[PDB]
RNA sequence: GAACGGACAACGGCCGCGGGAUCCGGGGGCGAGAGGUGAAAAUCGGGGACCCCGCGGGGACGGGCGGAAGCGAAGGCGGCGGCCGGGGACGUGUCCGUUGAUCAAGGACGAAGGCCGGAGGAUCAAAGAUGAUUAGAUACCGUCGUAGUUCCGGCAGUAAACGAUGCCGACGGGGCGAGGCCAGGGGGCUGUGUCCGGGAGAAAUUGGAGUGUUUGGGCUCUGGGGAUAGUACGGUCGCAAGACAGAAACUUAAAGAAAUUGACGGAAGGACACCACAAGGAGUGGAGUGUGCGGCUUAAUUUGACUCAACGCGGGGCAGCUUACCAGGGCCGGAUGCGCAGGGAGUGGUGCAUGGCCGUUUGCAACACGUGGGGUGACCUGUCUGGUUGAUUCCGACAACGCGUGAGGCCUGGGGUGCAGCAGGCUGUGCGACGGGCGGCGGCAAGCUGCAGGAGGGCAGGCGAAAACAGGUCAGUGAUGCCCUCAGAUGCUCUGGGCUGCACGCGCACUACAAUGGCGCGGCGAGCGGGAGUGCCGGGAGGCGCGGGCGAGGCCGUGGCGCAGCAGGGAUGGGGGCCUGGAAGGGUGCCCUGAACGAGGAAUUCCUAGUAGCCGCGGGUC
C-alpha cells in the first residue's frame, strides 16, 4: 500500500537525524525505533520503520536529492576536489576563428584560426 | 465571442475559396476550413508483405506507395477523430507531431 | 475521538419551537488529566534529539 | 496626377488547344447477381446486368500542386497557349504643381437563388414521385425526377456581401515568417500573416479596438431599453419575386454583452464498481403457502412510508392489552383564580413549523483555513501536466508556501507463539507484517507485479469529513411551537369486533416439482449460546414429582420404493387429543383427505473462498 505524509515525513526524519544508527536489515532498524523515539502503536511503528528501510536503501545510492547527512557531503567534498586538467594550460595557441580574433585587435596574444 | 483569431478557415486577404466536397459527408466546405490529411502508406498492408515476398516474379521488388489527400469537413474530421479535443489554450498549437 | 473530543446537547424552548444546541470541543493533551487525555493522539509522535 | 524602366500578377474580355472523371450509346468477354443501407427495400439483372477492354457522343468541371501564398474596388479569380486590355508595388535629378480628402443627390459593379428571351442539358437537384425510418415523418436515409445548375443578351440588386471593425491622415515595441521590387552593409520601400509586450477594454480580446474626463485631425453613415418590426401606410424602383426607405397604436422591466462557478450533454477522452458487466454459481418472476403493499369490501377493515433511499420496514410474530379504528358502557387525572378565566390532556392535525436520531449522496473521496499570487470582479491558484493509490494516498513538476478535517494512523474480533497466572480449559501481558526481502517494470520516484520466507501478503467489523434532502419519524418520548378537541370528549378505562375481511394487482421469503431423491432402522455427529436435566404416567403431544445443569440437520452403513402426479409434493379439509391464556382465529400432537406443481413468459436479484449455495441451531420479539 501507499505511505502518507504522516508516515513519509516521519521517516524522512528519522534517516536524516539518526543516520549512522541505521542499518539495511528491518529488524535492527525498527529496534532503534523504539529505542530513540515515541510511537504509540506497534504497527505504526512498522509503518515507519519499514519506510526507513525503503529510503536506506536509496539513500546508501544516495538517490534522494532532499535530505542531507553529515558524511555524504565530506565524502562528496573530496569527489568535488578533482585533479584539475584546466584547459587554460592545455591549449597553447589557442585557434579562435577568424572574426573572433579581430574583436581582441586592440590588446591580443595566442593568434591561430 | 470569437472563438478563433482565424475563425477557423485559413482565409486571410482573399474573398472566396471554392468549396470542396467532404470526403465522409458529401458535405461542401471550402478548402481553406477543410481539414485536410495526406495519408502516404502501402498498397498492401505491413501484415501481408511476408506473403508477397513468396509471391514475387521479381527479386527486389518494392511495394507502391498509396497517395491519397482524405478532406474532411468539420463534423465529420471530430467525428473521424482527424482533429483531437484540445484545451482552450490547446486551440492555439499549429504543428504537428 | 472518544479521549479528545467531549460533545454536549441542550435543547431550548422559545416563543417560537425548539432549538438544539450541540457543542462538541477538542480537549488538549496534557499528560496530567486535569485538562486532556493523558495518552497522545495515535498518530502524533515524538523523535528525540542527536547531540 | 502624369511619364518611364526592369520586373511581377488564379486581374479581366476573347480566341484556340487540352485534361481526366460522371453519365449515355454501342461492340466484345464473363456467367449471377449487382445496386444501395445502420439494416433493408425500391431498381437493374439468362432479353447477359455488375465487372473487364475498346470505340463513340455530350455537357459540365480543372483534382494533385494549393499554402493563414498571389491578384482584384468589392462580388470574385486556379489546365495551357495567344491576342486585346488593366493593375499595384518598386526604381528614378522624368513631367505637372496643390490639381487634394470625404461625401447628400446621382451613376457603375455586385455571390447564390430568382426572372425574361435564345441555346443547351452530363452530373447534381428545389418541387414532385416513390422505398424505408418513425408513435407520427409532409423530414433526416435510399432511388428517381422537373425547374434549376451551364452558356449568350438583359432584369434583379440581395447575403453571416464579415475583419460582424467606414474612408483619408500623423504618431506609436520587440521576434518570426513563405510576397513583390530595389540595394548589396542580419538594408530600404510596400504588402502580408503570426507571436510576445505596451496601451486600451466590461471582458473575450486587441498595432488599433492605442495615442480619450490629461475628453477636439477631417469627412460620411448609423444606434438611443425590449417587443411591435425591418411590419404597416405613402413613395420610388422591378416583368414578377420583391428591393430601397420606414413608423405608430397597443404592450413590457427587462432584453442583451463578455466572463465565473455549478449542473447537464444521444460531446471526446479517462478512471472505477458483482445498487456494473463479462466468466460463472444459485436464483426470483411460474406453482402452493407465509408475510408485507395497493385496491375493493366493511360498522371498522387505524396509520406512516411508494424509484434505488415504500412494500418479514415502523425491531409492526395484533385473540384482550398493545391499538391509533368500529359498536357500546363506564370514569373525570375539567387542577387552579373571583358560571367564567385558565391550565392540563389528546397514537387529533402539521416531519412543508422543529429538536434529537436515523437514512440516502457513501459501497464515496471529498472539504477547508492562514498568508501570498492572478483578475476591476464573481472567482482561480493552493486543491496539479503526468505517474500512482481503495483514498485530494503519494511521487513529482509547479505562483504558491504552510497547515487541518476526512483517508490513513486508529479501536474490536480473528488466526501464530514468548512469558506469566489459574483450572468443549480460562485471561493477562507482549511479540509477529512493514509491503520488509528478492527478480522485472517506473526511477529523486511514488508504486505496480511475480516468487521465496512465513501461521498470515486486499481478513471481518467499528468510528466515519464538509455540504446537502422540504428523505423518514409529532405513532419512542415528562422533546415541542402552532392549529383543533375537552363532558353527549378527539381524555382515560372496560367489553365485543376490527388491524387477520377478498373478484384482484405487487414485493420479499418458505416448501417443492423428486432417484445427486424420499422413507425405516443402526453408526458417527457442530459452533454461537455455557441454567436443566431427571424419575414416573402416556401411543404421541403432554402430564406429575424431585432437581447445579445442554447439542442439529446431516453424513456413513443398511432395508424398502423404484420414474410413477408415485412412498415426489404437503396445499386444502374432516374427526379426535393437548398446551398457553380470563378468553383461541394461536401453537402442538394423532388419524384421514393428497390440490397446484413434471423446471417456470417478458423480465430481474445476489455473489470471488471457508465465499455463493445447501444445511440446521441459537438469540431478539415471546
Ligand atoms: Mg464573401
Ligand atoms: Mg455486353
Ligand atoms: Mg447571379
Ligand atoms: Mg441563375
Ligand atoms: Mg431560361
Ligand atoms: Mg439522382
Ligand atoms: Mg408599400
Ligand atoms: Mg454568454
Ligand atoms: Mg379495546
Ligand atoms: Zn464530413
Amino acid at each position: 500500500r501507499v505511505r502518507n505524509s504522516n508516515v513519509k515525513r516521519a521517516a524522512k526524519n528519522i534517516v536524516e537525524k539518526y543516520f549512522p544508527k541505521l542499518d539495511c536489515d528491518f529488524h535492527h532498524n525498527k529496534r532503534v525505533l523504539e529505542s530513540v523515539t515515541e510511537i504509540q502503536t506497534k504497527r505504526f511503528k512498522n509503518q515507519i520503520a519499514g519506510y526507513v528501510t525503503h529510503l536506506y536503501t536509496r539513500v546508501e545510492k544516495g538517490k534522494v536529492k532532499k535530505i542531507f547527512i553529515k558524511k555524504h557531503e565530506e565524502e562528496r567534498e573530496r569527489r568535488e576536489n578533482m585533479i584539475p586538467s584546466s584547459s587554460i594550460m592545455d591549449t597553447e595557441k589557442i585557434e579562435v576563428d577568424d572574426i573572433t580574433m579581430q574583436m581582441i585587435k586592440d590588446y591580443c596574444y595566442r593568434g591561430n584560426y | 465571442p470569437v472563438k478563433r483569431k482565424n475563425h477557423g478557415r485559413a482565409k486571410k486577404n482573399r474573398g472566396h475559396v471554392k468549396l470542396i466536397r467532404c470526403d465522409n459527408c458529401a458535405s461542401a466546405v471550402p478548402k481553406d476550413k477543410a481539414i485536410k490529411r495526406f495519408q502516404i502508406k502501402s498498397l498492401i498492408e505491413a501484415a501481408a508483405h511476408d506473403d508477397v515476398r513468396t509471391a514475387t516474379i521479381y527479386e527486389e521488388y518494392e511495394v507502391p506507395k498509396f497517395f491519397h489527400k482524405n478532406q474532411y469537413c468539420v463534423s465529420c474530421a471530430v467525428h473521424l477523430k482527424a482533429v483531437r479535443c484540445r484545451s482552450a489554450e490547446g486551440r492555439k498549437d499549429r504543428s504537428n507531431p | 475521538k472518544e479521549d479528545y473530543v467531549k460533545e454536549a446537547l441542550s435543547v431550548v424552548h422559545l416563543k417560537q419551537g425548539v432549538i438544539g444546541i450541540k457543542v462538541r470541543i477538542m480537549l488538549p493533551y496534557d499528560p496530567e488529566n486535569v485538562n486532556g487525555p493523558s495518552k497522545v493522539i495515535s498518530d502524533k509522535i515524538k523523535i528525540f534529539e542527536p547531540k
